[PDB]
């Protein structure tokens, strides 16, 4: 069916409280080999992986986050739900659930993703990237991804867009590949530990936030790199 | 740790043969535990040790000349064929099944539970040799599934007229 996702959250909460949200699966059953993810942005920062559940129980957690972190699947709503204890200002952010892909062939496969819910704080990355890439109009232009073997060497690389304003989309899966609707002239390439994306004939509409993606084996979980402004000049 | 039919396998699913019932994972994530199902790692060095990378198996260093890394099987057992079973079970041939340990004689011992079709033979040192019936006893709540004999064990399938999504386990 269609699976689509929306997160529920509140849109202030005070220092020291408990951070709520609830993401709601619909066209499709939360009771399927699926992890399901919740993943956080700061405003102007990268994509930072929080947890995952399956709807067995099992989770998996960020071990930065493990103390403070639970994730709680309800199968008979279709919903799973995140809590985060101690809030501080450092925990104001986008926070989005996705559906993530389960063994080797799909750890790391994120999609759908939800709008994201903005979470304010009141008063009181593993992968590498260049933090910026420009050309102009008609220009091939490269975005790096550095990795480590425990990462890029023995999983798959995905590779994540964000239009401003809108959430992470599926960019490219299985290190090289493009899901449908995404045209030829973006391509991929891993090599060891480092990974790469050419976008050729570069034009206004790629404006935008890419992400570099892989499970970390020495982890145990996803990581994204910090990511790369792509600018184009010239343009509106 | 006994395995029940309560028992719910994280990230897997129940299976029964003719005299216990274990832990199956899904995809190609691997047991840590008898109820436990976690992704494996594919390469074993000196990041992703002590991290699985198969059936009740992880990733060890090997000291020497040079330091190696290896996949070697947890506390309790031992690698056969490339397979890590019960120490109790080392060299223990059950025919149409498999060595376990016995929690109905709590003294560890290595018995035989057998392909649904064949039950222990008392005749043949207790191995799977004579055919025999098991009665399934999983409970396959989810929607449109029900217990079904699959290559040789009952396991929790798509009812009659409906078959299993591959990428989402969901019977269509």
């Amino acid at each position: 069916g269609q699976v689509q996702l929306q997160e529920s959250g509140p849109g202030l909460v005070k220092p020291s409280e408990t951070l709520s949200l609830t993401c709601t699966v619909s066209g499709f059953s939360i009771s399927s080999s699926y992890y399901w993810d919740w993943i956080r942005q700061p405003p102007g920062k990268g994509l930072e992986w929080i947890g995952n559940i399956h709807h067995t129980g099992a989770t998996y957690y960020n071990p930065s986050l493990k103390s403070r972190v639970t994730i709680s699947i309800d199968t008979a709503n279709n919903q799973f739900s995140l809590r985060l204890r101690s809030v501080t200002a450092a925990d104001a952010a986008v926070y989005y659930c996705a559906r993530g892909g389960m063994g080797t062939t799909k750890r790391g496969w994120f999609d759908p993703w939800g709008q994201g819910t903005l979470v304010t704080v009141s008063s009181g990355s593993v992968l590498t990237q260049p933090p910026s890439a420009s050309g102009t109009p008609g220009q091939r232009v490269t975005i790096s991804c550095s990795g480590s073997s425990s990462n890029i060497r023995v999983n798959y690389v995905y590779w994540y867009q964000q239009i401003p304003g809108t959430a992470p989309k599926l960019l490219i899966y299985r290190n090289d590949q493009r899901p449908s609707g995404v045209p030829d002239r973006f391509s991929a390439s891993k090599s060891g530990t480092s990974a790469s994306l050419a976008i050729s004939g570069l034009r206004s509409q790629d404006e935008a936030d890419y992400y570099c993606a892989a499970w970390d084996d020495s982890l145990t979980g996803p990581v994204f790199g910090g990511g790369t402004k792509l600018t184009v000049l010239g343009t509106k | 740790g006994k395995v029940t039919v309560d028992t719910v396998c994280k990230r897997g699913f129940l299976i029964q043969m003719s005299g216990h019932l274990e832990c199956k994972c899904e995809n190609d994530l691997v047991l840590v535990n008898e109820e436990t199902c976690e992704e494996k790692v594919l390469k074993c060095d000196e990041k992703t040790v002590n991290k699985p990378c198969g059936d009740f198996s992880k990733c060890i260093k090997i000291d020497g000349n040079p330091v190696s890394y290896a996949c070697k099987c947890n506390l309790g057992y031992d690698m056969v064929n490339n397979v890590c079973i019960p120490n109790e079970c080392k060299q223990v041939t059950c025919g149409n099944g498999k060595c376990i340990l016995d929690t109905s004689n709590p003294v560890k011992t290595g018995v035989c539970s057998c392909n649904i079709g064949k039950v222990p033979n008392v005749q043949d040192q207790n191995k799977c040799s004579k055919d025999g019936e098991t009665k399934c006893s999983l409970k396959c709540l989810k929607e449109q599934e029900t217990c079904k004999a699959v290559d040789g064990i009952y396991k929790c399938d798509c009812k009659d007229g409906f078959i299993i999504d591959q990428e989402s386990s969901i019977c269509t």
